[PDB]
């Protein structure tokens, strides 16, 4: 199936069924984070999805086509994390992003903590566009987790 | 082998829980794609 939406990424090389990550399907392309699949091919029922583009430093990978998600956080408004935790139902969480300040510029960051198998969950603006993926970040002083709003480049 | 299964629609929820802070962090991104605090 190539239906638009958010998907769990599952494996069976370990015990039982394990969720290694999450991804979004849009315009026939599956978008997830590189560390989730390590570029491996994916199964979709009877079909197969092969990697098309990826970059380890960006920690992004796309399947069946080029990266399609190009919406960006405006730097002002609150966003929603559509978290897909392993073994739990998808649930939206609204939040005001922080900032990752690097030498190459600033990127939005969401301060929400979830199991690592939630990596790849989409982050949305109020219009419903995917502005980035959740699951690559840091651990701060208190011990909580802060993830960047990781977005690719279309075309 | 990894496989995927659908988990929901990509949509904004008006009744969504609002939580989480908005910290300003100085970070560095290495060649391996791992962030670190500065
Ligand atoms: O929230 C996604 N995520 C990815 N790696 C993590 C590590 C700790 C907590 C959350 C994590």
């Amino acid at each position: 199936e190539t239906t638009d939406g958010v998907y769990r990424v599952m494996t069976r090389r370990l015990l039982g069924s394990t969720q290694v990550g999450v991804g979004v399907m849009q315009e026939g392309v599956f978008h997830t984070m590189w560390h989730v699949t390590k570029g491996a091919a994916l199964r979709s029922g009877e079909g197969r999805l092969d990697p098309y583009w990826g970059d380890v430093k960006q920690d992004l990978v796309s399947y069946c086509g080029p990266w399609k998600l190009d919406a960006a956080w405006d730097g002002l408004s609150e966003v929603q994390l559509l978290a897909v935790p392993p073994g739990e139902r998808a649930k939206n969480i609204q939040t005001l992003p922080g900032i990752f300040k690097t030498k190459d510029g600033d990127i939005g960051a969401v301060a929400l903590d979830y199991p690592a198998g939630t990596s790849g969950s989409p982050i949305l603006d109020k219009c419903g566009r995917v502005i980035g993926l959740y699951g690559n970040g840091v651990v701060i002083k208190n011990g909580s987790y802060v993830s960047a709003i990781t977005q690719g480049k279309r075309e | 082998d990894m496989y995927i299964e659908r988990a929901g629609d990509i949509t904004w929820e008006k009744d969504a829980e609002v939580t989480g802070n908005s910290p300003r962090l100085d970070v560095a991104l290495d060649e391996s794609g791992d962030f670190s605090l500065v």
